[PDB]
């Protein structure tokens, strides 16, 4: 592997960097719930964040984790400020979309092998 | 005794036409979505009203130029008079006394 | 007559509890400029029926200072909000 | 300024989190070797000290604490 | 040396906050040795207007 990294070196500065920005998002859940005038319960906004970080824990490599940092670092520009007009935030909460079957027999009635 | 019935006509005709527009033909109980909208063609303004210095000095400066036109106001009544060397030389004083108050402030106005 | 009792009852727009209190100090500077016209009128009712012919220049001059006075006092009330943003008369630091 | 008053504050934090720890107010909960959590979930627990008793959580010490003994001891030389 | 007792404690007992003579009360504050400017808090994030699809 002959390529320079982005920020980290090996497995330790990376896995303290990802723990840094989690304390930003944990602080900046109960701000946007009134900064956009959106009416839900505040514990919903904290459940989505602790859901989202456990998704990517299958990585065995540096600078891939560092790539996800840059996306995670960027969103705190728009979210902590007011650049999303109430609608780009609420797309994480799929309220409209109908539930998927996800079990074998219910797929077999409706749909040609999804 | 009409001065005083020369204006209470004019204000009761004024308040008539506003309540036959704001009230009466109005009452919006249907859908009338008064949600979070109506925010003056914008969004949420989390900042309050900030102080602006260059728009305070415009208030005070006018007020001190407004006073001594009321001193200057009875100049046409000061014509049909007695001793008039006094009346001329005192009338010219206040205007210069208004003029110097420019020229001192005129060396520092700012972007007004 | 009764045109002097009202208004001498209306001179009690000082009333000193509401001449510096409570907070939003603009409410207190309000009745300092509103204490005039209880002096501008109470003079004007007396000079005018009793034909003095000369003292009626004094109600004209009564406004000219009290306008310039209160304008000075309003300059400093920006300076208390230039340092804070709120006037709030329960600001006190220099004891006595 | 009381050494026991900071042992108060550390020892009603943990069950106030409705997650893993079941009323274990021991000082010897050693947090993913005695108690048992995820590596991510401890990071929440440290953050509560800014508004509860007042604190900064400055540095890499949050990767180091791992027990409410060590939480009190770093608060101990922080204040008294 | 010998002459009298010009001791240190006569400066701190006269130590200037309020001169608590016969009791201790809600003292003022160790008043500033320089000219008096503690409360420096003057800042605002200026207005964020969008002259956008207006």
């Amino acid at each position: 592997t002959s390529v320079k990294p982005i920020f980290s070196r090996d497995m330790n500065e990376a896995k303290r960097r990802v723990r840094e920005l989690y304390r930003a998002w944990y602080r900046e859940v109960p701000n946007t719930v009134h900064l956009f005038q959106l009416d839900i319960s505040v514990k919903q906004g904290r459940d989505k964040v602790r859901e989202m970080f456990k998704k990517n824990a299958h990585i065995t490599d540096p600078r891939v984790v560092d790539l996800l940092v840059i996306k995670g670092k960027m969103e705190l520009e728009e979210t902590i400020k007011v650049w999303k007009q109430r609608t780009h935030v609420m797309r994480f909460f799929h309220e409209t979309e109908a539930p998927r079957p996800k079990d074998f027999l219910s797929k077999f009635y409706v749909g040609h092998d999804p | 005794m009409n001065l005083m019935l020369a204006l209470l006509t004019n204000f009761t005709l004024a308040t008539l036409l506003v309540i036959i527009a704001f009230w009466l033909p109005q009452l919006n109980v249907y859908s009338e979505k008064t949600s979070p909208y109506e925010c003056g063609f914008d969004p949420m303004g989390s900042a309050r009203l900030p102080f602006s210095m260059k728009f305070f000095l415009v208030a005070i400066t006018f007020l001190l130029f407004d006073l001594e036109i009321a001193l200057l106001l009875p100049l046409p009544w000061a014509s049909q008079t007695a001793n008039l060397n006094t009346m001329l030389t005192m009338a010219l004083f206040l205007i210069i006394l208004l003029a110097v108050s420019l020229a001192y402030e005129w060396t520092q106005k700012g972007l007004e | 007559s009764m045109v002097y009792m009202n208004i001498m009852m209306a001179f009690t727009v000082s009333l000193v509890g509401l001449l510096m209190y409570r907070s939003h100090l603009m409410s207190s500077l309000l009745c300092l400029e509103g204490m005039m016209l209880s002096l501008f009128v109470m003079a004007a009712l007396t000079i005018l029926n009793s034909h003095f012919t000369l003292a009626s220049m004094m109600p004209i001059i009564l406004l000219v200072f009290a306008a310039c006075e209160a304008a000075l006092g309003l300059s400093l009330l920006v300076m208390v909000s230039n340092t804070y943003g709120t006037d709030y008369v329960q600001n006190l630091n220099l004891l006595q | 300024l009381t050494l026991e008053g900071i042992k108060d504050r550390v020892l009603y934090v943990l069950k106030l989190y409705d997650k893993i720890d079941p009323e274990k107010l021991s000082v010897n909960s050693h947090f993913m070797k005695d108690l048992g959590l995820d590596s991510l979930d401890q990071v929440e627990i440290i953050m509560a000290m800014e508004d509860e008793f007042g604190f900064e959580i400055p540095d890499i010490d949050a990767e180091k604490l791992m027990c409410p003994q060590e939480i009190v001891d770093y608060i101990a030389d922080k204040k008294d | 040396a010998r002459q009298w007792q010009p001791d240190v404690e006569w400066a701190e007992q006269y130590g200037g906050a309020v001169m608590y003579p016969t009791k201790e009360t809600a003292h003022w504050k160790p008043p500033p040795w320089n000219d008096v400017d503690p409360p420096k808090d003057t800042l605002v994030s200026n207005l964020t207007l969008n002259f956008g699809p207006q």
